[PDB]
């Protein structure tokens, strides 16, 4: 995360660590949707152009971390994972379209005051939160600079209109994709960087007082350029992927 | 700079 | 998981369990026009 | 783009 700030204990309770075991890597962030099921990016798996195509069997999922390093005795829970499963039509080809994937621990975490899961949105709450001006929030222990942080870092940003978002990039922007950050006037930074794909981009309802996932850290030219702004998967446009998983493989 | 974790976990 | 996470979903305990605002939450809800 |  860059221009961001520490964590403070258990003010993301649904952040997760995915964690390579050798090497011993932070691969990615993720986020916990319910006891048995993770959600991440596809990209953290599955990247054919770097050669990258993580199994079941190469990763450990980490709950309840606020250290980025040290083992967190007795507050984190690791996890293996029992199944992975990649959007069928996850675009790695061309621009990281759909870039989505959900993750079956083994076995059920039990939640604590460091572990919980974050709502994931209804069609509503979609609709009136998801507004260019809003603000939602990214967590991630990725770069601080386009180093490594010590601590689980925050930051705030507001929502960019389709129009400004798709004029500052050739790359082809879809409806499954939304971007923020602030605007160089604005004289106000901070974005997701390298490591910090795969977390979760979160919003507050004043109706309910409810966290909710809109977006997953995607992708982004360079880390907190001016005129430059994070892109996002559009958690509510896959929704129907979302439900139709977790009822078949059956959460 | 990790620190290693319960083997148990490997 | 569905539509909104787990069931006690986005209820931080240690935060709204406990009626306590996180140091910047303002900063969001005031954006949304002020919140709830 | 940089995948992230």
């Amino acid at each position: 995360i860059v221009e961001g700030s520490d964590a403070e204990i258990g003010m993301s309770p649904w952040q997760v660590m995915l964690f390579r075991k050798s090497p011993q890597e932070l691969l990615c962030g993720a986020s916990l949707i319910s006891d048995r099921w993770v959600l991440t990016a596809a990209h953290c798996l599955l990247y054919p152009p770097w050669d990258k195509n993580f199994t079941e069997n190469d990763l450990l999922v980490r709950i309840g971390k606020h250290s980025r390093t040290r083992y967190e005795r007795n507050i984190e829970k690791i996890s293996m994972l029992e199944k992975i499963y990649i959007h069928p039509r996850y675009n790695w080809r061309e621009n990281l379209d759909r870039d989505i994937a959900l993750m079956k621990l083994k076995k059920p975490v039990a939640f604590s005051d460091y572990i919980h899961p974050v709502c994931l949105p209804d069609r509503e709450t979609a609709a009136s939160l998801l507004q260019a001006g809003y603000k939602g929030r990214v967590t991630g222990w990725g770069n601080l600079k386009e180093g490594q942080p010590s601590v689980l870092q925050v930051v705030n940003l507001p929502i960019v209109e389709r129009p400004v978002c798709k004029d500052s990039t050739r790359i082809r922007i879809t409806d499954n994709m939304f971007c923020a950050g602030y605007k160089p006037d604005e004289g106000k930074r901070g974005d997701a960087c390298e490591g910090d794909s795969g977390g979760p981009f979160v919003m507050k309802s004043p109706f309910n007082n409810r966290w909710y996932q809109m977006g997953i850290v995607s992708w982004g030219e360079g880390c907190d350029r001016d005129g430059k702004y994070g892109f996002y998967t559009h958690v509510f446009r896959l929704k129907k992927w979302i439900q139709k998983v977790i009822d078949q493989f059956g959460e | 700079d990790f620190e290693e974790i319960p083997e148990e976990y490997l | 998981t569905f539509g909104s996470g787990e069931a006690d979903c986005g209820l931080r305990p240690l935060f709204e369990k406990k009626s306590l605002e996180d140091k910047t939450e303002r900063e969001l809800l005031e954006s949304y026009i002020d919140g709830r | 783009x940089g995948v992230r």
